[PDB]
RNA sequence: GGAUACUGC
């Protein structure tokens, strides 16, 4: 908590029902959705390719979590600046992904399942 | 555009029409490629054989479709009304009955051709 | 070398007021307080966000400017009701509008068209017939109320062109009565010469500062000029913000020993600046502690008040983009400041020159002229002057440097409720 | 549809065109401003960023006053009328034009096409960017080492620039209480 | 191609 930080963040999951109310930059606009966008390809792939209990599956997700840096851990600590960030990003790019996913019923089952 | 982000097919149907469409299919596809439209009895025979070469419903909607357009109709129109016929070819709606092609016997015997 | 050589150094070039003596001296800015006009709206004093504008919020701030002027002067004249400008008329009416030319050229009498507001017109344009006009002065963007007919519902006929109405000077109060007279010094660039980026005229403005002690220096950009030969072409081995660096440390150190205010005008020349009108501020440069005071990092356009004289400032050439444009039917340069005075608004003229870029809700939020200024520094290239258009002295002090010569700068004195003689003196002198 | 940056090199004074950080394929991709496109010019742009640095300020100013000119072009083909003035009349689509009184004037320069152009001169200097998304893997290995530590800062510095000018355009701050709701 | 409805003007 070193500047602007909250409780807003308590647990890394979430099931995201209360929309971000900040003021964000375009740039970290872009940077958020693309990252999530990857996560999200990264997760089908492997679940196509391997069975979601394999212990490959847990370990090519865990990697690609690491790459792009999204919270996929918890730790009894507290909530340090870094990982606050971290559940920052989560949300925002949930929800612009929520933006880029509900034009299609398509797209709309695809979010949904990854 | 976020979802197209970077981080047998119907081209072939033309050819296959050269060599092993059989006569009368090979009479219907020039028609349809001649003027882009065929009477109802055409359309049936020509749905359900393509159906019978394997022409997925998306396939064989997606050929149609194409193909209509180029006859100076509406896009709308073609879903309003051909929909519905090339998915009962393929026993999707109605009585949902998986049809089979026509025998050559049906087609000697069926609905006798005329001017047009 | 030629101007190295100069011969006509100290020359008065023009004069006005009561006369002086051959030298000038001021009190180093010790009993002077320089501060921004507060009037009922803010300043600009820091970057706004610019490249996003809406064709529908340009509409709305012309419209409401047009709406506001024509408010202001219907409650002045005691007109009863505005009419249409686009629906005939068989008998006289009275139409407020802003006058404009029917095609992309130069405005004149046979190309006017005169566009109405969204509150009474819709918006709707009509072409005017200047034939039955006997006097007239215009210029595009100029809110105007005329009597006039339109018979063929096609042609506006003006009978009547109301005169413009300028806003009250300020009643300054008695805080600043024992005040003595203020010593100003205002230049403007470019300030070196067009073959040098050695800031020759900028050292002997700085010299000419410490050796008569002003109250108040006035130095308006362009600082780093986008036109040099030298900044074009891309010969310099130093990046622009170096420069402008370099530029302001002089000018700030080197007047430590005048003590005198310096007000940083910036221009639309300015290489190194952010390329919108209003302009904000300069922010690059800090200041020492000991010139925090001092210094005053005003935005374009400005209006100063020292010691209760309201002073007007600008570095856009108002006049060379007006003259361009305004049409007459019979001095030029009296009309074009008169009618800024009177349109209220630093930058009257719509569209703009090809020369400055508007950003509408900026100028419409910081262009508003709260009174009519004591004086009104308006730098050109045209000749320098000091005229008294409706009790307001502009001062047009030239530009520091012309080309390969040197140039001109301005110094004139000022005291709150003197004699309306708020200007004591003035002269155009020769650097 | 955006402008290439456009730099003469100052030694030979062949044009350099820039449209991407990286030039070439393989081992002998380079960053494009590391060497001339004149084969027998020895010169590296690099060492000359302060007239980049100019250069790209004196372009942005260009493409600003562009926006900021404000033409309007009819969109009638037949009418095709091109004007600075904008008409306080407005049918739902924008302004009316006032030639033919039936067609909508549209900006000739438009608020996105400035943004593309300052968004694609950052892109032509973001070397991370570059990196993970243009550049394939052996080209990627063999730029993520030293010998291009100083190019890597240069162009970090050249990206600043655009950087700071997006910062202050209004097409770089996004309210996500407007957009959820 | 066909069949079943009911709006309009
Ligand atoms: S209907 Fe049968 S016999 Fe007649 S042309 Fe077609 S395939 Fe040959
Ligand atoms: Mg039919
Ligand atoms: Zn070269
Ligand atoms: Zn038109």
């Amino acid at each position: 908590t070193g500047d602007r930080k909250g409780d807003l963040y308590p647990s890394s999951l979430q099931f995201y029902q209360h929309p971000p109310t900040e003021n964000i930059s375009l740039i970290e606009f872009e940077t958020f959705a693309i990252e999530r966008l990857k996560l999200l390809k990264a997760v089908e792939n492997l679940g196509v390719s391997y069975v979601k209990n394999s212990e490959e599956y847990s370990k090519k997700l865990e990697l690609e979590l690491r790459k792009l840096k999204f919270p996929y851990r918890p730790l009894h600590e507290e909530i340090s600046d870094d990982v606050y960030d971290l559940r920052r990003k989560d949300h925002i790019s949930h929800f612009i992904l929520r933006l880029a996913y509900c034009q299609s019923e398509d797209l709309r089952r695809w979010f949904i399942q990854q | 555009h976020l979802s197209h982000s970077y981080i047998i097919s119907l081209e072939q149907i033309d050819g296959f029409a050269a060599k092993s469409f059989p006569l009368c299919m090979r009479q219907l596809h020039k028609s349809l490629r001649e003027n882009h439209h065929l009477r109802h009895g055409g359309r049936m025979q020509y749905g359900l054989f393509l159906k019978g070469i394997g022409l997925t419903l998306e396939q064989a909607l997606q050929f149609w479709r194409l193909e209509f357009t180029k006859g100076k109709v509406d896009s709308e129109k073609f879903d309003k009304v051909y929909a519905y016929s090339i998915r009962h070819n393929y026993g999707k709606e109605g009585k949902r009955t998986d049809y089979t092609p026509y025998s050559c016997m049906k087609v000697i015997l069926s609905n006798p051709p005329s001017q047009g | 070398q030629k101007y190295g050589s100069r011969t006509n150094r100290g020359e008065v070039v023009t004069t006005y007021g009561e006369l002086q003596g051959t030298t000038w001296n001021g009190g180093s800015g010790s009993n002077t307080n320089v501060e921004l006009f507060t009037s009922l709206d803010e300043p600009l004093t820091k970057m706004y966000k610019f490249m996003f504008q809406k064709l529908m919020d340009i509409r709305e701030v012309v419209s409401i400017k047009i709406e506001e002027l024509g408010a202001s002067l219907k409650d002045h004249f005691q007109i009863d009701e505005f009419t249409s400008v686009s629906l005939p008329a068989q008998e006289t009416v009275t139409v407020l509008g802003q006058i404009g030319c029917d095609s992309n050229g130069k405005l004149n009498s046979k190309s006017v068209i005169l566009e109405g507001d969204r509150e009474h017109s819709a918006g709707m344009q009509v072409p005017v017939d200047l034939s039955e006009l006997k006097d007239y002065s215009l210029f595009p963007g100029q809110v105007v109320i005329m009597e006039g007919t339109n018979s063929t519902g096609r042609r506006f006929v003006p009978t009547k062109l109301y005169e413009g109405v300028p806003l009250p000077f300020h009643q300054p109060s008695k805080e600043f009565e024992e005040c003595p007279q203020q010593m100003v010094i205002t230049a403007c660039g470019p300030f070196t010469t067009s073959d040098t980026i050695t800031y020759d005229a900028l050292k002997d403005l700085i010299d000419i500062v410490n050796r008569d002690r002003p109250d108040i220096c006035i130095l308006l950009g362009p600082f780093l000029d986008a036109k040099h030969e030298q900044i074009e072409n891309l010969q310099l081995t130093v990046t622009f913000e170096d420069v402008f660096k370099r530029c302001l440390k002089m000018i700030i150190e080197g007047t430590r020993p005048s003590g005198c205010h310096l007000v940083i005008v910036p221009s639309l020349r300015d290489v190194h600046h952010d390329p919108v009108y209003p302009q904000p501020p300069f922010s690059c440069f800090e200041p020492a502690k000991e010139d925090k005071e001092r210094v005053h990092f005003v935005a374009d356009p400005c209006t100063l008040s020292v010691n209760g004289v309201v002073i007007g400032m600008t570095s856009t050439d108002l006049l060379f983009h007006m003259g361009a444009e305004e049409i007459s039917s019979s001095d030029r340069f009296s009309r074009i400041l008169r009618h800024i005075l009177t349109q209220r608004s630093y930058y009257p003229l719509y569209p703009p020159n090809e020369e400055i870029n508007i950003d509408y809700e900026a100028l419409y939020s910081y262009t508003p002229m709260p009174v009519t200024p004591d004086v009104f520094i308006v730098p050109s290239e045209l000749r320098y002057f000091i005229k008294d258009v409706t009790g307001c002295i502009c001062i047009n002090p030239g530009r520091l440097t012309k080309g390969l010569v040197g140039g001109t700068y301005a110094r004139f004195l000022v005291k709150s409720g003197a004699m309306r003689s708020t200007c004591i003196s003035a002269q155009v002198v020769r650097v | 549809d955006c402008e290439r940056f456009k730099f003469f090199c100052p030694k030979c004074g062949t044009e350099n065109i820039y449209d991407n950080v990286f030039d070439g394929s393989g081992l002998q991709i380079e960053p494009g401003l590391k060497r001339c496109s004149k084969p027998e010019c020895d010169a590296s742009p690099l060492d000359y960023v302060i007239q980049v640095h100019n250069k790209l300020l004196l372009d942005i100013r260009r493409y600003i006053k562009k926006y900021y000119s404000g033409w309007l072009v009819c969109e009638e083909k037949t009418c095709q009328n091109r004007t600075r003035r904008l008409p306080l009349s407005f049918s739902r689509n924008g302004p009316i034009c006032q030639a033919c009184s039936k067609a909508t004037l549209r900006s000739e320069y438009p608020e996105k096409a400035l943004y593309t152009q300052l968004c694609f001169y950052r892109f032509i200097f973001d070397w991370d960017y570059a990196l993970e998304k243009v550049v394939s893997e052996q080209e990627r290995g063999h730029l993520k080492k030293k010998l291009f530590q100083e190019s890597e800062n240069q162009y970090k510095k050249l990206k600043s620039t655009v950087d700071q000018v997006l910062s202050r355009s209004g097409y770089s701050e996004v309210n996500l209480s407007k957009l959820f709701q």
